């Protein structure tokens, strides 16, 4: 079950703004759930939505950015207008709307995992990262980094971390063929493999000789494979055998 | 009971689809080789039997088990001897490694089938072959006589006796046996004691050894780190071996390719023997003993090694381009489905000559009546004189003509 507010309080305040998923339109304007704030419905009258095709913009399905005017602070009463909105702060609104929902991402897996509710789990995580800090993404970041922010809260269930953590967090194949005539060439084959291995490297037939070179940023893996092949150049010249790279 | 290896080399010949694998293993146990890296090298495999005697009737005598329970007596069966099986197929293309296999044996076993034609010609020409290259121990073995009525087999039998009189092999034994039902093996076993016995040899002879099969010990799963040496697959007519010492494959290898070649036989030594099942310290000749040596993995993978002559240190055998044969013709043609007559050696054309083990091509320059002169090829050796049996090409594939011998 998804619910729970995604800031601190379940009712929005004065001047700030949400997003919003219209579901169904033209009856008094857009009674619809938000995404910036709980799952409450905000409400906008057929006036203050319109900026400058009227019912062809936004019908079914699409987000709107919209600033809060009016709260009552009862059961759930909250209103709306998209018109006063400033196109400088737009995008600035937009993404602290993306922020909440890496957020709201982050807290799935937790809820998934121990069959607990949801919004005990937001409760625990927002004390620590979403008060102090300012935002919760910007904290789980420096986390990741390194860890300074999980230290605050104790954690009931350290798997759920771990995997949180597993989530957050390249293979080239090259082939290099053996066909030796010399008196010995065991021992220089294991000599070559030596040189060659140490990251995984496997037999096959008898031929042929597999291995997959691992980069760390995708560029650095031409660098070792030629120093190999140069190293696997050397040594079998020397004995009186020969080995081929295609 | 003593982990003793092969004493006398037997081979067994035939024809395609009639059944020599399945008589292997209806004597033996063990399957064949044959039937990517290990095994395929050439055409023969890999058996062993068994030859434990008990005598404490009729034809019951030998058994198959090392344990004596199925014809009465309880008392362990004594020690006779043990032997190693070569399979060669009888097959109109490949007959190379048949020929290869019958330089190192020393008895023959015929197998042929009852329901088909009485008069085969690849059968004929095997025979022939086996009385060339010094064989006389011959026992006729017929396959399948179960689908076979009470007076046809007994005229097929007939037909058989009056072929073979004016052959070289004059008392040889008749079988009938089963195959797939698994009889009358018992008869075999002692025919094998009885007829055949085993050649005086001794260790004051030069050591010879060659070569047939090549294996590679390398398995999938495991790291590189654990590897195995190149065994070679060779087969002793005379020369005692023990282990530590070293090895040479004669005829030379290629290495460069701009540069004359120099580079002397392939030297290795010796790692571990494996005979039977089970490894052993000395090898006994007369039997095929994969010879596990220093040499590649890589060397002994497919077709490279086949047939080819090994010496140990200390000993100097020749290397020849240009051979001095010593011919004898036969009248017509044997192996062709119809009979040929044998035409006389023409100057220059394309022929296969087998020297003991090797497939060589060789073409003719001088013809006087006896003697010719043959320019090879590819390399061959030659160490004493060696049993050569020559193959013409008239009609698409080879056909076998007569025997040679070199005047050395």
């Amino acid at each position: 079950t998804s619910h729970c507010r995604f800031y601190e309080n379940k009712y929005p305040e004065i001047d700030d703004i949400v997003m919003v998923n219209v579901q169904q339109i033209a009856e008094m304007g857009a009674y619809v759930k938000l995404l910036e704030y709980d799952n409450i419905e905000g409400m906008i009258l057929l006036s203050e939505l319109s900026r400058r095709s009227i019912q062809k913009l936004i019908r079914v399905g699409k987000n709107d950015v919209a600033v809060v005017l009016r709260v009552d602070k009862e059961k759930g009463y909250i209103d709306l207008s998209k018109r006063r909105v400033s196109s400088e702060d737009i995008i600035k609104c937009e993404e602290k709307y993306q922020k909440s929902k890496t957020v709201h991402s982050i807290l799935r897996y937790c809820a998934e995992k121990f069959q607990i509710p949801l919004e005990e789990l937001y409760k625990t995580i927002a004390w620590p990262l979403s008060r102090k800090f300012g935002h919760a993404y910007e904290a789980f970041k420096l986390s990741i980094i390194d860890e300074t922010v999980w230290e605050g809260i104790e954690p009931p269930s350290k798997d759920v971390l771990d995997e949180l953590k597993n989530y957050i967090s390249v293979k080239i194949r090259a082939d290099v063929e053996v066909s030796c005539f010399s008196y010995e060439g065991i021992d220089a084959i294991k000599d070559a493999l030596k040189s060659a291995e140490d990251v995984k490297v496997k037999l096959v037939a008898a031929p042929l000789y597999v291995l997959t070179t691992q980069a760390l940023d995708k560029q650095k893996g031409i660098e070792q494979l030629e120093s190999a092949i140069e190293k696997i150049t050397e040594v079998i010249t020397k004995y009186g055998g020969v080995c081929n790279i295609t | 009971i003593i982990n003793r290896q092969a004493t006398i080399n037997i081979g067994t010949i035939g024809h395609v689809a009639h059944g020599k694998s399945t008589v292997v293993r209806a004597i033996s146990g063990v399957q064949t080789v044959r039937f990517l890296e290990r095994n395929i090298t050439i055409k023969l495999g890999y058996a062993n039997a068994k030859i434990y005697k008990c005598q404490e009737s009729f034809k019951s005598d030998k058994e198959i088990s090392p344990k004596c329970q199925r014809p009465g007596c309880p008392g362990r069966y004594k020690l006779v001897r043990h032997v190693s099986f070569v399979d060669c197929p009888g097959h109109d293309i490949l007959m190379s490694t048949m020929l290869s296999g019958a330089a190192v044996m020393d008895a023959a076993l015929l197998l042929i089938a009852g329901n088909e034609s009485c008069p085969q010609p690849q059968t004929s020409e095997h025979l022939a072959a086996i009385e060339i290259m010094k064989l006389k121990h011959v026992i006729i073995l017929q396959n399948k006589v179960d689908l076979m009525r009470e007076e046809s087999a007994l005229e097929h039998q007939k037909s058989i006796l009056k072929f073979i009189r004016g052959t070289i092999a004059d008392g040889a034994p008749i079988v009938p046996i089963s195959a797939q039902l698994k009889y009358n093996i018992d008869a075999v076993n002692e025919f094998i004691v009885k007829t055949i016995p085993v050649p005086p040899r001794d260790f004051m002879i030069s050591p010879r050894l060659i070569v047939i099969r090549s294996f590679d010990v390398n398995k999938p799963g495991a790291e590189i780190e654990d590897l195995k040496g190149g065994v070679a697959g060779g087969s002793i007519l005379n020369g005692v071996f023990k282990l530590g010492d070293e090895i040479e494959i004669r005829p030379g290898i290629v290495t460069k390719d701009k540069g004359k070649i120099q580079c002397k036989p392939i030297f290795s030594n010796i790692v571990s023997l494996f005979a039977e099942q089970n490894d052993l310290k000395f090898a006994v000749p007369g039997g095929l003993i994969g010879v596990g040596t220093k040499v590649d993995p890589t060397l002994c993978r497919a077709d490279r090694l086949v047939g080819q002559v090994v010496g140990a240190k200390g000993h100097l055998p020749n290397i020849y381009t240009d051979i001095e044969i010593n011919y004898f013709l036969l009248r017509r043609l044997l192996g062709v489905k119809k009979q040929a007559k044998v035409r006389k050696l023409e100057p220059n054309e394309v022929l296969m000559v087998n020297i003991g083990s090797t497939a060589t091509g060789a073409r003719v320059v001088a013809v006087k009546a006896d003697m010719a002169r043959l320019q090879l090829t590819s390399p061959a050796c030659t160490e004493i004189n060696e049993k050569i049996a020559l193959s013409r090409r008239i009609e698409k594939h080879w056909r076998l003509i007569g025997w040679a011998t070199i005047k050395k």
